[PDB]
DNA sequence: CTCTGAATCTCTTCCGACGCGCCGCGAAAA
RNA sequence: UCCGCGGCGCG
């Protein structure tokens, strides 16, 4: 099975899990270590910046891509603003410093 | 072909910063359309890039002295347009 | 963009939620089905949460982008996009104000902490069971206390409105506004400088810390309590659409209609002004019911749904490996991601892997797209679909042109070690499984049984050099966790190699000799010499000189012609005598071992490249193959398996003659089946290991057979001894489940038939295996997640520190032999001092100088035994490491670079052997040398043998080099035959003891007379039954009467008229005590000799969970008690179900004094004196005892020791380093004696780090210091107590670190490599640290 | 003979790899 | 169609 591009759930922006419904592989948190031993810090951060997650940063990468420019885009994921939300709604006043 | 960077490591020293460096080269070289130093072979950006980083003939700081002169021959220029341009007008 | 420096958390204030609302929400409904569209107020209210699409109003009435930004007047809904759905909270006001879940139960209290109240009253008093009572007026009854409701009447009628009393919700807010925290500190500062309690202190600590935390961090604790709570934004909660317009309901949808109609509900029923009773009732069920939407099922039972289902509340989601943090923030999956079954691609070479063609189109088909427009075939992002697929032929060759040079990620899941993740740059191949390079698979822990793993493609410039760079299988080749070579030769190419070196005396074309190894290839092609004709053959080897000039030589040597073959793949560097042996899996391991510490690494990989090529291909034209031939039953064994049958039938008759006890039978019989056993695996060994074979002349000769699972066996391919013994001979007598050996051998070999019960009980074995197996790789997962997230934070960041404290290294000796030289365990370390010569002040090694091979060839020729290195456990280093105390980098070879995780690299090195763990009287001295005494206090008695006086005795074997060899306890009071010094050979004895008596012994000659021998109350006379002998036995403390029991009953040594005999160089009088349940058969007033001695008193865990208890310090279940204090030893009043152990400081002030449960057995006499930390009695040592008597440097040996051992007993390798840095993680906190000048309390825990800084920036102002002790956390607390609060949330125990992070105010700096990587931002190491090194630069110069 | 502190017992909480693949099936709510 | 829960196997 191959992924590339393809849906996205709807909850998290992540892509979709499972052959059947055409989603693509996980990238479990061994894989994180494995890529935190050797440094390689870049491709970390774009596996989960674009490829992944931030949808303004992975559209823009897709028409950098398109357009023969490899340049990152580094954006916020949107998990993490998810679970920003999450624990705002708990009743406990989470945010960003020095803004 | 390259199977095997320890060459370049051994020029730059440590592997971070040739990464670093060799990625600002290539860099410049894919969207700047700058030439490269060594003959290609057909071969891609990235792999020319290390290449050049081979023959030692560019590291940090030859990237860096390059850059600024680049960057203060565009602004001599700039200052150049105006004079030519404010003689135009007097 | 945002550039946030941290994160901030903090409790929300009523006001400041209010702001975060958009508005409330009033109706429990959420959309209509007529129209698919929110109802006017219910939870997906579009004047609430927005527009229901993108810049389209609700009613319709604006359609146009011009419009951005406009309020409906029609409708009033705002014009913009729908991603303002995912952004825009809400919020409900509640009728009656509410506590929260979390403050009110997460133990301990905070609330309850805030107050004096106990948690059981307050919590049923929050639940309307009790009134809490605000003081006014001259009662009897204060304020605070609990009251019921019938003694609420009583009050009421007695007092009226002087005093108030309310039911719980509101009341708790309404007394949390009723208190000053500075008043309240203040009082608790004097009352603790009052108090002399210390549970009391601990709890009034405890209380202070907490409010002082409130006070510092400006939250105001009346906030505890909720007036509003904030509903989810719908996007997050979406309802999911179904076939026919049905929809399935996210769990918290259901929660928050419950709250909602509560809250209606209690709002209509308080506008009604109805009695009390019905409103308490309400708003209990209120209370409840907010309690199951924040943190459904933490009290009581959980509300479930139709489907009898628990459901998941907001607490629910976070928590857990199926909650937010695990499964979405770390591990999010990714595109341009392909999965596929694995198959050997053996033409490949080291660094390209083979693809299937599909994978290789749908994952680079960004890159098509991309130079399809480039070429200009494709005018529109449609054709470039169309023609892609339509597979037009140059599309193929557009893909060929993009990965040329492109490589790609390729990862086996799971991953286990940092070479589970290799680049490699990709070839296409045909069909549908990935080729691989047969090397890897060794790495990759691969097999090859339909085992499925994936593949990624990086996009950046940047990552595809990182690729290349750090992650190609050509680099990388030397394993992190030790430096031993990782692409190791194996089976096929190993059988391979093992048949091309092998020489028989016989062959086609022998005794010829060939000018070269190219006529050798002639030769050989042509058939006219087998490959294992011993010829003489010409040959040229290269050597560097003192500049690396490659000299060359030449000569004539005898060689098989195969050999002579292999010389030609073989670098121009290699000595030739290498090549010269029957070459093995070991033998080829340090072959390619040594080009690669000779050569570059080209060579080395060019020649692991040509190797393995030439071993498939001689190994094929071999055509080794396994018949049913093969194994050669031995002759004898009919006739040992005969004589066996003899003797266990006689040895049986014996027992049934009652000569024999059944446990001695069943000892002898397994005696005598195990000798059978290796009788006749030596047999069968014997037989097939040689081969009868014809000469020249036609003389019988003899030589290595040729037998195929001989030389499978042999050549270390797939196999080893066990297994070939089991092939034919005996399979041996192993054991049931419980560990008890059958009895019952099992006969046959598997080429005969194994009988029924036979095979059956040769199944037990197997299952047990499989189980364990099994069952063991969820322990060694969550060992190694604990162990990593542990040790993420450290990351090498100075080059040096200014210290020269460090860690003494000497070979470890256990049972007589060297477990491990100090070659290897000084391998790649520091130099800590300057290295003297022996027996000279003559510098040896300098200070600061790395151990590379040369420096430890030259140490080893000067024979030095101990060393001392700088170690991370010793950094000073703040907030990381520096370089030289890491030492070597062993994957590189030179000094570790600045910006590699040491931290994570240690833990992965640790956690991939916890897969092959497996969880279910007198001395000899071994070899000639040098006895050494050591710790000793020593006497020699009237028999002219020696006995020592002292514990902890350590007897040592010293080569006449000066270096140990051999180490032993010495047993107190045991008998020592030889003097110090003294030279011993091998197998000779010299020490002797009892070892399940304890002795007493006495320096001095004199008559002992007895002192306080009273019958009944100290001792009883008694009459040995056996002899007849008179023996006084001493009565135990209960034993004795009441009035006797703290008289000691003693010996005292006196001359033949009773003066006073005194202890050699003291004043003090000769006295022993006599301790409970002993014996003497002297009597009183009997004269000894010096060295006298008389006295009569009597004398396993599974490895995985052994070292995680290790590395979670769990305290042992017999702990050994040790002395706190040095001095003279006492037993102090007795006590009741323990002894009451004294020690009286030899000069120290205060004794100390302790409880010991009398049922141990002390090892120390009471009439001794100790030094600090001696052993006091037997079993295994707690690590804290250790830290708090014998210093870090003790800990840190211990630790390592211990681990060592189990891995060494495991056999797998792994540097002593990775377990130092973890150890290091393991002493994070410290705690505080005496603060000095520091700001900091006395008691409290705080970072080591910062202690250390605060202390030094105090004596830099000349101030007074801060006085600490390090204690040991568990890897779990010291996990929890991380001073960044994210890490901890993400870790485990989410609740609790989430609730004290918010009580505190915790500001949170994402120092840590976790918490960065959950941000998104490039982490602080590797490629990423110079990064930061220009950030961290540039922000303090911003 | 009584009171307080210290220590144990009793209860409660947390948590045991991970990646898929396959299969099926929701409702006193509308 | 994309949601959630339970069972089964593979590595
Ligand atoms: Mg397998
Ligand atoms: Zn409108
Ligand atoms: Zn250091």
């Amino acid at each position: 099975h191959a992924r590339s591009t393809g849906s996205y759930s709807l909850v998290t922006q992540q892509p979709l899990g499972g052959k059947a419904q055409f989603g693509g592989q996980r990238f479990g948190e061994m894989e994180v270590w494995a890529l935190e031993a050797y440094g390689a810090a870049y491709t970390l951060q774009e596996m989960l910046t674009v490829k992944s997650d931030d949808v303004n940063g992975r559209t823009k990468m897709y028409k950098n891509i398109v357009d023969g420019n490899h340049q990152m885009e580094p954006g916020m994921p949107e998990s993490f603003n998810v679970l920003l939300k999450e624990i705002r709604s708990l009743g406990i006043n989470i945010e960003l410093e020095d803004e | 072909a390259r199977v095997t960077v320890q060459d370049a490591v051994e020029k730059i020293g440590n592997r971070f910063d040739l990464v670093l460096v060799a990625a600002r080269r290539a860099r410049q070289m894919q969207v700047g359309g700058k030439d490269p130093l060594v003959p290609e072979e057909n071969d891609k950006t990235t792999v020319i890039a290390l290449r050049e980083i081979e023959e030692g003939l560019i590291n940090n700081q030859i990237l860096d002295v390059r850059e600024r002169q680049e960057q203060q021959e565009q602004e001599a220029a700039e200052l150049q347009a105006v004079t030519a341009i404010a003689e135009g007008r007097r | 963009t945002e550039e946030f420096d941290a994160i901030k958390i903090a409790l929300a204030s009523p006001d400041m939620i209010r702001s975060w609302s958009f508005g409330e929400v009033k109706k429990p409904e959420t959309i209509n089905y007529r129209t698919f569209k929110p109802e006017r107020d219910g939870l997906f209210c579009a004047r609430i949460f927005g527009p229901v699409k993108d810049y389209e109003c609700l009613c319709g009435k604006y359609k146009r982008l011009k419009h951005r930004g406009v309020i409906c007047e029609k409708c009033g809904v705002e014009v913009t996009q729908t991603k303002v759905r995912r952004e825009r909270m809400g919020h409900i006001e509640l009728a009656s104000p509410t506590a929260h879940i979390w403050f009110l139960k997460s133990l301990p209290s905070r609330i309850g902490l805030l107050l004096d109240m106990p948690l059981r009253d307050i919590e049923r008093v929050l639940y309307f069971e009790s009134y809490v009572v605000i003081e006014g007026g001259m009662t009897n009854l204060e304020r605070q206390q609990i009251l019921t409701e019938e003694q609420y009447l009583d009050a009421l009628e007695e007092f009226g409105d002087e005093f108030d009393a309310k039911m719980g919700a509101e009341a708790i807010q309404a007394l949390l506004k009723s208190m000053d925290l500075e008043q309240e500190c203040e009082q608790l500062r004097e009352e603790l400088n009052e108090t002399n309690s210390e549970t009391k202190r601990k709890k009034l600590t405890k209380r202070i810390k907490l409010l002082e935390a409130f006070v510092q961090s400006g939250n105001k604790p009346e906030w505890m309590i909720l007036t509003v709570l904030p509903v989810l934004p719908p996007d997050l909660r979406p309802l999911v659409p179904l076939d026919g317009g049905r929809f399935a309901t996210s769990d918290l949808n259901d929660l928050y209609r419950r709250v909602i109609n509560r809250n209606n509900r209690l709002k209509r029923l308080l506008d009604l002004a109805a009695p009390d009773i019905i409103v308490r009732n309400e708003k209990r069920m209120l209370q409840e019911a907010v309690d199951a939407l924040l943190d459904n099922g933490r009290r009581g039972r959980a509300i479930t749904g139709s489907n009898k289902r628990p459901l998941k509340s907001l607490a629910d989601m976070i928590k857990g490996k199926q909650g937010r943090f695990r499964q979405n923030l770390l591990g999010k999956r990714v595109d341009y991601s392909g999965r596929s079954v694995i198959t050997v691609g053996p033409y490949l070479r080291l660094h390209q892997c083979g693809l299937p063609k599909k994978m290789a189109l749908e994952l680079f088909k960004p890159f098509i797209y991309g130079k399809l427009e480039l070429r200009g075939l494709a005018t529109t992002i449609k054709a470039a679909k169309k023609m892609v697929e339509r597979e037009e032929a140059v599309v193929w060759d557009i893909l060929d042109e993009v990965i040329r040079e492109h490589p790609v990620l390729l990862n086996r899941a799971p991953t286990l070690h940092r070479l589970g993740i290799q680049a490699f740059e990709p070839v296409l191949i045909e069909g549908k499984a990935i080729q691989l390079h047969p090397l890897v698979c060794a790495a990759y822990n691969a097999d090859f049984d339909g085992d499925q793993m994936a593949v990624h493609v990086p996009l950046t410039l940047e990552a595809q050099l990182e690729a290349r760079a750090l992650m190609m299988s050509t680099n990388n080749i030397l394993s992190p966790a030790n430096g031993e070579p990782i692409i190791v030769p194996s089976q096929d190419v190993v059988l391979g190699l093992y048949y091309m070196t092998r020489d028989c005396v016989n062959a086609k074309g022998e005794g010829m000799v060939l000018t070269g190894p190219k006529e050798a290839e002639r030769l050989y092609r042509s058939g006219l010499a087998s490959l294992h004709a011993r010829v003489k053959v010409r040959i040229t080897e290269y050597e560097k000189d003192a500049n690396g000039e490659l000299v060359a030589k030449t000569s004539l040597k005898d060689t098989t012609v195969g050999r002579a073959i292999l010389w030609m793949i073989v670098p121009k560097g290699l000595p030739y005598s290498i090549v010269n042996q029957a070459l093995g899996k070991k033998a080829i391991s340090k072959m390619l071992n040594t080009c690669y510490r000779i050569l570059g690494l080209k060579p080395t990989v060019i020649f692991a490249d040509q190797i393995m090529y030439t071993g498939f291909a001689y190994a094929a034209r071999s055509g080794a193959s396994v018949g049913i031939d093969d194994m050669v039953i031995p002759e004898k064994k009919h006739e040992i398996i005969s004589e066996a049958e003899a003797e266990v039938a006689e040895i049986q008759e014996q027992f049934q003659s009652g000569l024999v006890t059944a446990g001695e039978r069943y000892n002898k019989v397994i005696d005598i089946w195990a000798a059978a056993n290796d009788r006749v695996s030596k047999a069968m060994m014997d037989n097939l290991q040689t081969e009868t074979v014809i000469n020249r002349d036609g003389q019988e000769e003899k030589q290595v057979s040729f037998n195929s699972i001989y030389m499978m066996a042999d050549s270390g391919a797939r196999g080893s001894a066990a297994q070939i013994r089991q092939l034919a001979g005996m399979r041996g007598l192993m054991a049931k489940p419980d560990g008890s050996i059958i009895e019952t051998p099992i006969t046959a070999n598997f080429r005969e038939g194994l009988n029924v019960l036979q095979y059956f009980i040769s199944t037990h074995g197997a299952r047990k295996g499989l189980a364990d197996t099994a069952l063991k790789t969820a322990n060694s997962g969550y060992l190694t997640r604990r162990l990593v997230d542990v040790a993420q934070d450290l990351v090498v960041t100075e080059d040096d520190c200014g210290t020269h404290e460090g860690i003494m290294m000497t070979p470890v000796i256990e049972g007589g032999d060297v477990k491990e030289p100090l070659r290897d365990r000084v391998l790649g370390r520091v130099t800590a001092e300057d290295v003297l010569k022996p027996g000279t002040a003559d510098i040896l090694v300098p200070r600061n100088t790395l151990l590379h091979e040369q420096w430890c060839d030259l140490l080893e020729e000067n024979s030095v035994d101990a060393v001392k290195v700088r170690s991370v456990v010793s950094c000073d280093t703040d907030f990381g490491v520096c370089a030289h105390c890491y030492g070597r980098d062993l994957a590189r070879g030179h000094i570790i670079n600045k910006g590699e995780a040491i931290g994570v690299i240690a833990a992965q090195s640790i956690g991939e052997p916890g897969t092959q763990l497996t969880m279910r009287s007198s001395i000899q001295v071994k070899n000639k040398g040098s006895i050494k005494l050591s710790n000793v206090k020593s006497v020699v008695n009237s028999s002219g043998k020696l006995v020592i006086t002292s514990r902890n005795t350590e007897l040592k074997l010293i080569d006449e080099f000066g270096r140990t060899k051999e180490s032993y306890k010495v047993p107190y009071g045991a008998v020592l035959a030889k003097g110090d010094g003294e030279q011993v050979a091998g197998g000779e004895t010299v020490a002797n003891w009892d070892p399940h008596t304890m002795p007493v012994i006495t320096e001095v000659s004199g008559f002992v007379r007895f002192t306080d021998m009273i019958d009944g109350q100290t001792i009883t006379r008694q009459t040995d039954e056996l002899t007849g002998l008179s023996s006084l036995v001493v009565l135990d403390s209960a034993e004795r009467t009441a009035g006797g029991k703290d008289l000691r009953p003693a010996l005292k040594i006196v001359d033949a008229q009773g003066n006073d005999v005194l202890i050699p160089g003291t004043d003090m009088p000769a006295q022993y005590f006599l301790p409970g349940k002993a014996i003497v058969q002297l009597e009183d007033g009997v004269q000894i000799s010096s060295g006298d001695t008389l006295a009569r008193i009597p004398q396993i865990t599974g490895g995985l969970p052994r070292v995680a208890d290790l590395f979670e310090a769990r305290r042992p279940k017999e702990p050994a008690i040790l002395a706190e204090i040095s001095g003279i030893v006492s037993f102090g009043k007795e006590t009741k179900g323990k002894r009451r152990l004294v020690i009286t400081p030899v000069d120290g002030s205060d004794p100390y004094e302790e409880m010991i449960p009398k049922w141990r057995q002390l090892n120390v006499f009471e009439g001794e004196r100790v030094e600090r930390g001696d052993v006091i009695s037997d079993g295994p040592e707690a690590p804290h005892d250790i830290l708090r008597l014998r210093g870090v440097h003790a800990v840190t040996r211990y630790i390592v020791n211990e681990v060592q051992d189990v891995y060494r007993l495991q056999g797998v390798k792994i540097n002593d380093k990775h377990i130092e840095v973890i150890v290091r993680q393991m002493l994070r906190k410290a705690t505080i004696v005496n603060a000095g000048s520091s700001d900091f309390l006395e008691g409290e825990q705080v970072e080591y780090s910062r202690v250390k800084i605060a202390n030094r920036e105090l004596e830099a102002n000349g101030k007074v210091g801060a006085t600490y002790s390090r204690d040991l956390l568990g890897i779990t607390k010291a996990s929890l107590a991380t001073e960044s609060f994210i890490s901890a949330a993400s870790f485990q125990e989410t609740t609790r670190v989430l609730t004290e992070a918010a009580v505190a105010g915790k500001r949170d700096e994402l120092r840590g490599l976790k918490e960065n990587v959950i941000v998104g931002r490039l982490i602080p190491a590797g490629t990423g640290y110079a990064y930061h090194q220009d950030r961290m630069r540039r922000r303090a110069a911003g």
